[PDB]
Parts: C-alpha cells; structure tokens; sequence
C-alpha cells in the first residue's frame, strides 16, 4: 500500500489554457518531487 | 456508429476566470473534510518560454 501510495503520489499535469480578456495564460503545476526532503511525504 | 468523440467533465466558466478562484478550488482530503488547494498548494503568477 505504502509504494502504491508513493508511486502514485508522484505526478504533474497541464492546465491547458485560462483566459483573462485577451490575454491566455498556460495554466502549469508541478508538485514534482525534487529532494529527498520531499521524499519524507 | 463508425465514429467516434470524448468525454470531459470541466468546471464550468468562470469556475476559474483567475488565480483567486482557482485557490479557492476543492478537493478531497484523509480526513474526510473539503480542502482549498491554496491551503496546501502555493499559486503565483510567472512568465515562461513560448
């Protein structure tokens, strides 16, 4: 259970686009994991 | 028939128009209570590469 939850813990996605007025905006996010520190959760 | 198409469920409009009700978006939580992404999740706003 532990290294399902882990692995899926472990993703990104797109926004794709938000638009104010005229102006689009790429909606990105990342809770990518980067440190070990980040590991702990 | 031979075709074929998707399907997507989507907030609705102005569901998100901005930053403000995007953090002010829910999602499930362990302890069984509705959570604001922007309790947990940090939204800012930053250029990038086209």
């Amino acid at each position: 259970q532990i290294t399902q939850a882990i692995s899926e813990n472990n993703a990104n996605a797109g926004g794709s686009i938000l638009n104010r007025g005229e102006q689009g905006l790429v909606v990105r996010g990342v809770g990518l994991i980067r440190n070990l520190d980040d590991l702990g959760n | 028939e031979d075709r074929s198409y998707n399907v997507v469920a989507r907030f609705i409009g102005s569901s998100r128009n901005d930053p403000e009700a995007i953090g002010n978006l829910t999602l499930t939580a362990a302890n069984g209570a509705h959570v604001a992404l922007a309790q947990v999740a940090h939204i800012r706003l930053a250029e990038g590469e086209t």
